[PDB]
């Protein structure tokens, strides 16, 4: 049952464009999850009683967010990420894993590959995904830049090797059960 | 309870290497960045670098790029810093502290008690003790010079402690690898030389105990 | 590198007095400013973090405020163990940068040094060395300047000076100055110790002959 293809993946997508991988028909040690992770918190189920249950489905979600933005990957959370990029339900049942990846994702001149949505009419519904990138108008009308009141909904996290821990790259993997 | 216990005082010779430690407890060692601050005697604070035990990633102050090395052992929750090519300017006090999430509030919150590194090519050296009598006012000052010793510390008392007020025992100063210390004592000119004023020096390391009576 | 300008470098006050330290950052640090206290014994405790948030267990006397690139540590009414060293530092990015620091001492009325000079002892002479020691005791403020003169002329090298911490009784300062020469060099005839302090317009002169 493959997992190293998710956790030890060479690259990761941006939150707003978060990717999912379907896992079923197999089993694995939830012991494999270590000093490797900085954040490992389970919801709806018990972090200790895992190897004791059957799951008709398991879903792994990959992406990158800044350190301070990790705490937004949990139920009942508010923020740009939870609101506009990747949302968990209040009844969420699964585990959130995270870890610091400055050594591979930050750069001395700056890595801007990772991005997040910061503007959107209405928050995302649990497990929704929006990769639109269409000019934003607080009014609600369609505008074409360089019009005034017209803005780009996407921003690049800027991962430099000098930024403090709060603004450092963390890779995240969210595990959904069934 | 969160706390950072650093290794004890260290004596080291020029051009050698020394490795100190900062052990963390009461929190997840692998989640925080362990920072190191250097403070030379009587000067300011300064940033050396920091290590991330989770994956041993590091960041270094350019200035101390070739002077320090940060390693970490997660099994014992201990961070290590190794200083090399030891010179005079490395003699200072070194502190460890943490940086965590949220950055805004989980950093600088706890500190190590500081480690003292002193660099000297000297080995244990017995101090020379000389008495200081006046030349040729109701008060008279008498002195006692403790010169050329190593290492710290030394205890200095007058008349076995009997006389304590009106005394000034100056901080030892390291110069040419050896320490020197002076101490003054002021009394009423009517009491001296009527009453034996003696200087009591003791230097544990060299198992020395010199009693020098001040004579005119 | 973000430069942190901390002022004043030194401040004198009295119990119950209100004081304020200032740190100006050369770049935006978004309230990532912390003030630290360093007691004599070398221990360091965090006081204010996040620019104005008081740390746990720290007295209400302490507070911080942000204004432009100017941040400031304020103490409503000073107390005994408040008299120590204070540093601010930005922790938004690497490398962390500190302020010059502030040394907060106890104020008192000015006072003159009690200079005493001392020839080398015969013990030391025997051993090929000759140090002339000069004490300058119980004075205020700390700021002094010492000069050595042999046979009338000034000497530069071979001087060793030590200053004590503020006496916890009369709040004064004392210092020691030692001139060390070779037995032969000592065997000149007139040795002088000049002391310049704020408490006097013309220097205090103490000397002797062999």
């Amino acid at each position: 049952c493959p997992f190293g293809e998710v956790f030890n993946a060479t690259k990761f997508p941006s939150v707003y464009a978060w990717e999912r991988k379907k896992i079923s028909n197999c089993v694995a040690d939830y012991s494999v999850l270590s000093t490797f992770f900085s954040t490992f918190k389970c919801y709806g189920v018990s972090a200790t009683k895992l190897n004791d249950l059957c799951f008709s489905n398991v879903y792994a979600d990959s992406f990158v967010v800044k350190g301070d933005d990790v705490r937004q990957i949990a139920p009942g959370q508010t923020g740009v990420i939870a609101d506009y990029n990747y949302k968990l339900p209040d009844d969420f049942m699964g585990c959130v894993l995270a870890w610091n990846t400055r050594n591979i994702d930050a750069t001395s001149t700056g890595n801007y590959n990772y991005k997040y949505r910061y503007l959107r009419h209405g928050k995302l519904r649990p497990f929704e995904r929006d990769i639109s990138n269409v000019p934003f108008s607080p009014d609600g009308k369609p505008c074409t830049p360089p019009a005034l009141n017209c803005y780009w909904p996407l921003n690049d996290y800027g991962f430099y090797t000098t930024t403090g821990i709060g603004y450092q790259p963390y890779r995240v993997v969210v595990l959904s059960f069934e | 309870e969160v706390q950072l216990e650093e290794s004890g005082t260290v004596l080291a010779r020029p051009g050698a290497s020394v490795k100190m430690s900062c052990k963390a407890s009461g929190y997840t060692f692998t989640t925080y960045r362990m920072h190191w601050i250097k403070q030379r005697p009587g000067q300011g604070l300064e940033w050396i670098g920091a290590i991330y035990p989770g994956n041993s990633d590091t960041t270094y102050n350019q200035k101390f790029k070739d002077k320090a090395k940060l390693t970490a052992v997660t099994s014992t929750s201990s961070a290590y810093m190794e200083l090399s090519s030891l010179t005079n300017e490395d003699s200072a006090v070194y502190f460890c502290t943490r940086e965590g999430i949220p950055q805004l509030l989980r950093t600088l919150d706890y500190w190590g008690q500081g480690t003292s590194v002193t660099v000297s090519s000297a080995k244990t050296t017995a101090p020379s003790v000389y008495p200081l009598a006046p030349v040729c006012g109701s008060s008279v000052t008498l002195g006692c010079l403790v010169k050329g010793y190593f290492p710290e510390p030394v205890t200095l008392t007058w008349n076995s402690g009997s006389l304590s007020s009106g005394v000034h025992t100056f901080p030892a100063v390291l110069q040419s690898d050896l320490y020197t210390l002076s101490s003054s004592v002021t009394v009423t000119s009517s009491t001296w030389p009527s009453q034996s004023i003696t200087c009591n020096v003791a230097h544990p390391a060299s198992s020395t105990k010199v009693d020098k009576k001040i004579e005119p | 590198d973000i430069l942190m300008t901390q002022s004043p470098s030194s401040l004198s006050a009295s119990l119950g007095e209100r004081v304020s330290l200032t740190c100006r950052a050369s770049q935006e640090i978004s309230g990532y400013l912390s003030w630290l206290q360093e007691k004599p014994d070398g221990t360091i405790k965090r006081l204010i973090y996040a620019a104005s948030t008081l740390d746990s267990g720290v007295p209400k006397r302490f507070s911080g405020s942000r204004s432009g690139s100017d941040y400031s540590l304020t103490i409503s009414s000073l107390e005994s163990e408040d008299f120590a060293d204070y540093y601010c530092l930005q922790y938004v990015s690497y490398p962390w940068t500190f302020g010059g620091g502030t040394k907060l001492e106890i104020k008192r009325a000015d006072a003159a040094p009690t200079v005493s000079i001392f020839p080398p002892s015969s013990e030391q002479l025997t051993s090929g060395g000759a140090s002339v020691v000069c004490f300058l005791n119980n004075f205020y403020p700390k700021d002094i300047n010492v000069k050595w003169k042999i046979d009338g002329s000034e000497r530069q090298n071979g001087v060793l000076n030590s200053w004590t911490d503020q006496d916890s009784k009369d709040s004064t300062y004392s210092m020691s100055s030692t001139l060390t020469l070779t037995k032969d060099e000592y065997e000149h005839n007139s040795y002088t110790c000049e002391a310049t302090h704020k408490t006097s317009t013309s220097p205090i002169v103490k000397s002797f002959n062999r």
